[PDB]
């Protein structure tokens, strides 16, 4: 029941690098920021070649929602498919660190954070309508990215501050916070995605 | 305009009337027929060439089959061990026409395996583009017909829209059916169905000449 | 043995027995056959052309026909006002197969006016040589045929049997009637075309195209 | 009933005038002769302008007799009766000498050439083909199929005034016409028939 794409073609497409990694670098200029976190950046990117895997655990007729998205914005088919992904996607963030323990405004800090080991499970429908293709997601979301591996990259004149690591902490979960309001925002059940 | 009379004529002289004779039992009708289609089916050949015959009918057109399918190929094909059985054949004038033309309306059932193997894949785009469309073997079956036939003198038949078709089908797609294959499946068999041979589209086949020639002499 | 088996198979699968089983009435094979028949009578240029047709076949096989006869002219022709009438039809075994085949039995009868107008010389040598040949006007009826049929698929295999009813009602008109070795004459000929190519044991085989539907075979009205 | 050959088809075959010239003069060379005939001889044959009337009365397929003389040596035949009238213009002159003897026996020899013509002829006829051999066959009885003839005969102009001599000549005539009915009544009066080929 498997999907095994030799999707040799994404280790090699600069598109799809560039789009997924503008995709990215769109997203961190627009949300609003914290005060200790002076710019976000993607310095890095890369989806790696690791499938994911899939099964189809059903297919039926669509649900009721996609005619909603076409009419507002016959013959049809959905898939009820199972999303698995602990594969080797990496993300690298550039970030100024403002770090204040003494006095504010003490220090700004070039920072490098690496999204990485990224586990991914959820379960997925699919609803082509000959042929304009839905995607949604139906776990509850947000906690549906459950793994991940944010290491951070410093100064090593700063790697043994506790204080200075304090400040890198609360960037990380909350970049954190804001992947996993991100994914939950744009795929998770009701909403859904077109063009695929 | 007055042809109608000439009906008359030949309702007149055939021992008939239009709302008083009772159907006929056609049996030697099922008897002939159940000849000929047996020799069609002994014969091996017909298998292939219908096989062959499906997958020409298969390349032509890919666009008014649905798009997440990818290639069709047949790899199971079974004609059956049973025929057809005519019964109730009656006469009426025909319809719209203003009592224009005659027309024999004949029930028709059949019970019987008919079969078909196919062997599909199941593309999406534009991931990544091109999907790892999962296989599918769909052997798809008939098992009953019953109708309404309608036909007329080159050859005029068709068939009354109530008509009863129930279907079979079973798919494998890695390693357990689902219904939404045989309703598909159902949905294009019964559009080039309807296409082709049901009212109010009929399908005339050209009228050899049957008077006796030399050339159609033959003996054993 | 296996062929047998194949007929079994089909005789069982299709409300059938040979021994038990009654004859079938046919009216409505009277019917559409009466549409075709009356849609072939209603050619108002089909009587020339079997006109035609007659005379083209009758010249090149002259010399079968009687010597003292000169050259054929059709100067009349009648087709009729009636049809024909199916009934009594049966199943049966091939004969002389061993149980090979199947086929069916129909009785057929038939009463109306079907006539030809003959216009022919008489000649005879060595003197002078050639003879004041008289003319003869050779108006020939048929009016019942009573018939058992044979018919079977293999093509359209059907033939007549031997004992078959065939009434002629002839006449002629020789310079200035009822003159019945001209009847009798023309009955020899006809027989001898009909036994010749449609009755026991000869048989007429006629193709059978494909019934199956195709796109190249769909209209509408 | 209607026959009508405007018979000129005969007149150009001068191979059919020396045809009846030849079995004609050969009947005539070959007879037991009376006495006072020496010699016959067929020298002007003519079979004329005029053609018969025929008129068809009845038909039939067969006659048990012509598959007799078959037999010794099909339903697709066919036989013809029909009435035969002939009054035209067939003319025959036949050469002879005659042995006149009124006053002494072989008291003279004559040229003499008689005329037979006017020959009116009527009776019936059976004709059967049988594909395709023809036979024919004549009905009247008695020798009276010849009704009419008219023989009339030039000698010199130097006896045309001995009626002695006109006695032998009559013998002579009358001899000629009774051996012309014994010719047709024994050739082809019924029962007997002939084929033509």
């Amino acid at each position: 029941m498997s999907f095994d794409i030799n999707w040799s073609t994404l280790e090699s497409d600069n598109r799809l690098n560039d789009l997924i990694r503008k995709h990215l670098n769109s997203y961190l200029q627009n949300t609003q920021l914290p005060s200790y976190v002076s710019n976000l950046r993607v310095l890095d990117f890369d989806l790696g070649k690791v499938g994911p895997a899939i099964t189809l655990k059903e297919i039926t007729d669509p649900l009721d929602e996609f005619y909603d998205s076409i009419r507002e914005e016959p013959n049809d088919i959905q898939f009820l498919l199972e999303v698995e992904y602990k594969g080797d996607l990496l993300v690298t963030i550039g970030a100024d660190l403002v770090l204040n323990y003494p006095v504010e405004k003490f220090m700004t800090l070039p920072v490098k954070l690496s999204i990485s080991d990224i586990g991914l499970h959820s379960l997925c429908i699919v609803a082509c309508l000959s042929k304009q293709l839905f995607l949604s997601f139906l776990c509850d979301g947000g906690s549906i990215v459950r793994s991940m591996k944010i290491e951070t990259e410093i100064g090593e004149q700063y790697q043994g501050q506790g204080s200075v690591l304090r400040s890198v902490g609360e960037l990380e979960q909350f970049l954190f916070t804001i992947f996993k309001d991100f994914l939950r925002k744009e795929l998770a059940w009701p909403s859904w995605i077109n063009l695929d | 305009n007055e042809r109608s009379r000439q009906i008359d004529d030949i309702l007149e002289k055939t021992y008939y009337n239009v709302d008083t004779h009772p159907a006929e039992s056609l049996d030697w009708f099922n008897v002939l027929i159940g000849q000929t289609i047996q020799q069609l089916r002994e014969e091996a050949w017909k298998k292939d060439n219908i096989v062959y015959s499906l997958n020409a009918f298969i390349e032509r057109k890919a666009q008014e089959l649905p798009s997440y399918l990818d290639s069709i190929k047949i790899t199971e094909l079974d004609i059956g061990h049973d025929f057809p059985i005519f019964s109730n054949c009656r006469i009426q004038y025909s319809p719209n026409s203003n009592g224009r033309k005659l027309e024999a309306k004949i029930d028709i059932d059949l019970n019987d395996r008919l079969a078909v193997g196919i062997e599909t894949r199941l593309l999406l785009n534009y991931p990544k583009p091109l999907t790892a469309s999962l296989p599918i073997n769909v052997t798809v079956s008939i098992i009953r017909f019953q109708a309404c036939l309608t036909v007329s003198l080159f050859l005029m038949f068709s068939f009354a829209p109530e008509y009863r078709m129930e279907f079979e089908t079973q798919s494998l797609i890695g390693a357990e059916n689902i219904p939404k294959i045989g309703s598909l499946v159902e949905y294009q068999i019964k559009k080039w169905f309807v296409e082709r041979c049901v009212e109010p589209r009929f399908q005339f086949i050209k009228l050899p000449s049957v008077w006796p020639r030399s050339k159609n002499t033959r003996e054993g």
